[PDB]
C-alpha cells in the first residue's frame, strides 16, 4: 500500500542490483519500452505525466516484479515519471553528493580538453554500482537527444528536466538556486559527449 | 498598486507562453512584470514563472511566499495536465498558499477542435479536455474563478490576467 513498506523502491540501490545484472529491472523496463515507444513524444521528460497514474504504475510493479508495459495502458509520459520516482526515491541521490563537488570542481577548469578528461577522472571515482546505471541513463539520455529535431530535447533541455532527479539539489535560497547552473551544465556535457565518456572499444 | 502572481501547472502545458503573449524552452525560476487596468484601479503586477517538472518541486516554494493571486494551469489537449490538478497542483498550493485565490485556466484552447491533437489523442484512447470538465475542476477545488485561453491565438488571454487582478485586489 504506502511506499515505505516497498522493498524495490526507496531501499538502496546496491539492493535492487548484482554484478550480474547491474541495471535495476524497473529501470530497465522503463527505459526499454520509452525507447521503443517514445523516442518521437514532443518533450519527452519535460511534459509531466500523470501523478496518480504513475504511483499506480510503481505499486503494480511492486506486486509484480514480471509486469509488461507494452501489455499494460500506461503512457509514455506516466512510464517517464514513474522511472524519474524510482531515482528521486533512493535513500541517496544517483550522483553522490560526495562526486558532485568533485564534479564542479573539474567543471571550472578552463581548458575545455583538460575539463573534460578531468570531469571523466571523476567518473571513474563513482561507486561502480552507481556508476554503471548512471551510464545507462545518460546513454539512454543521449539517444533520446538524437531525435531532437522531433522530440525538441536537445541534451540542454534535457537536462534540465533530469539532472536534479539525479542530484536532489539543495533548492533551499536564490543563492543556493544559482549554485545550480553549474550542475545542469555538467549534466548536458555528459549526455552531449556521452562517446568520450563512456564508450569501450 | 502592487501585486504578486505566482503561475503554476503541468511542464509544457502552456504557462511562459501565456505570461509573454501578456522556442522550446523550459523555465527553472523566471520574473515578469505587466501593467494591468481593472475597475479604474492600476496595478503592477509581477509574474513569478515556475518550473512544472518534478525535479524542481523543492524549489517551487522559493516562488510562493506573499502571493496574492495564483495561476494554476493544464493544457486542454492534456487530460493527464487536468488530472495533476487535484492529485498535484492544488494540495501543493494549498499547502504553501492558505487563503490565496486560485484562478484554474485551460491552457492551448486551439487545440481542442485542432484536427490533429483529436487524431493522436485518440491513438492514445485520450480526447481534449471539455469546458464543462474544466468549469467542474474549478468548482471542485474551489478556485476563484475558471477561464481558458490560447496563447497561440489570444483568444481568453486578457480575461484572464484581468480576472487574476482583480481577485489579487479584492
Ligand atoms: N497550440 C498551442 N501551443 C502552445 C500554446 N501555448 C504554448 N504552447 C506550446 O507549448 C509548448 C510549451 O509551452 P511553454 O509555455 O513553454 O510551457 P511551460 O512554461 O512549460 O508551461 C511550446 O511548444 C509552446 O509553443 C497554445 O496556446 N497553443
Ligand atoms: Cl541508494
Ligand atoms: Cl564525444
Ligand atoms: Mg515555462
Amino acid at each position: 500500500a504506502g511506499s515505505w513498506e516497498s522493498n524495490y523502491f526507496g531501499v538502496p540501490l546496491t539492493t535492487v542490483v548484482t554484478p550480474e545484472k547491474p541495471i535495476p529491472i524497473f529501470i530497465e523496463r522503463c527505459i526499454e519500452y520509452i525507447e521503443a515507444t517514445g523516442l518521437s513524444t514532443e518533450g519527452i521528460y519535460r511534459v509531466s505525466g500523470n501523478k496518480s497514474e504513475m504511483e499506480s504504475l510503481q505499486r503494480q510493479f511492486d506486486q509484480d516484479h514480471n509486469l509488461d508495459l507494452a501489455e499494460k495502458d500506461f503512457t509514455v509520459n506516466t512510464v517517464a515519471g514513474a522511472m524519474k520516482s524510482f531515482f528521486s526515491e533512493l535513500p541517496d541521490p544517483l550522483v553522490p553528493y560526495s562526486m558532485q563537488i568533485d564534479l564542479v570542481e573539474a567543471h571550472k577548469i578552463n581548458d575545455r580538453e583538460q575539463k573534460l578528461h578531468a570531469l571523466k577522472e571523476v567518473l571513474k571515482k563513482f561507486p561502480k554500482e552507481n556508476h554503471e546505471v548512471f551510464k545507462y541513463v545518460i546513454s539512454h539520455l543521449n539517444r533520446v537527444s538524437h531525435n531532437n529535431k522531433v522530440n525538441l530535447m536537445t541534451s540542454e533541455n534535457l537536462s534540465i528536466c533530469f539532472w536534479p532527479t539525479l542530484m536532489r539539489p539543495d533548492f533551499s535560497s536564490m543563492d543556493a538556486l544559482t549554485a545550480t547552473r553549474s550542475y545542469q551544465t555538467i549534466i548536458e556535457l555528459f549526455i552531449q559527449q556521452c562517446p568520450f565518456f563512456f564508450y569501450n572499444r | 498598486i502592487r501585486k504578486k502572481l505566482v503561475i503554476v501547472g503541468d511542464g509544457a502545458c502552456g504557462k511562459t507562453c501565456l505570461l509573454i503573449v501578456n522556442v522550446y524552452v523550459p523555465t527553472v525560476f523566471e520574473n515578469y512584470v505587466a501593467d494591468i487596468e481593472v475597475d479604474g484601479k492600476q496595478v503592477e503586477l509581477a509574474l513569478w514563472d515556475t518550473a512544472g517538472q518534478e525535479d524542481y518541486d523543492r524549489l517551487r516554494p522559493l516562488s510562493y511566499p506573499d502571493t496574492d493571486v495564483i495561476l494554476m494551469c493544464f493544457s486542454i489537449d492534456s487530460p493527464d495536465s487536468l488530472e495533476n490538478i487535484p492529485e498535484k497542483w492544488t494540495p501543493e498550493v494549498k499547502h504553501f498558499c492558505p487563503n490565496v485565490p486560485i484562478i484554474l485556466v485551460g491552457n492551448k484552447k486551439d487545440l481542442r477542435n485542432d484536427e490533429h491533437t483529436r487524431r493522436e489523442l485518440a491513438k492514445m484512447k485520450q480526447e481534449p479536455v471539455k469546458p464543462e470538465e474544466g468549469r467542474d475542476m474549478a468548482n471542485r477545488i474551489g478556485a476563484f474563478g475558471y477561464m481558458e485561453c490560447s496563447a497561440k491565438t489570444k483568444d481568453g488571454v486578457r480575461e484572464v490576467f484581468e480576472m487574476a487582478t482583480r481577485a489579487a485586489l479584492q
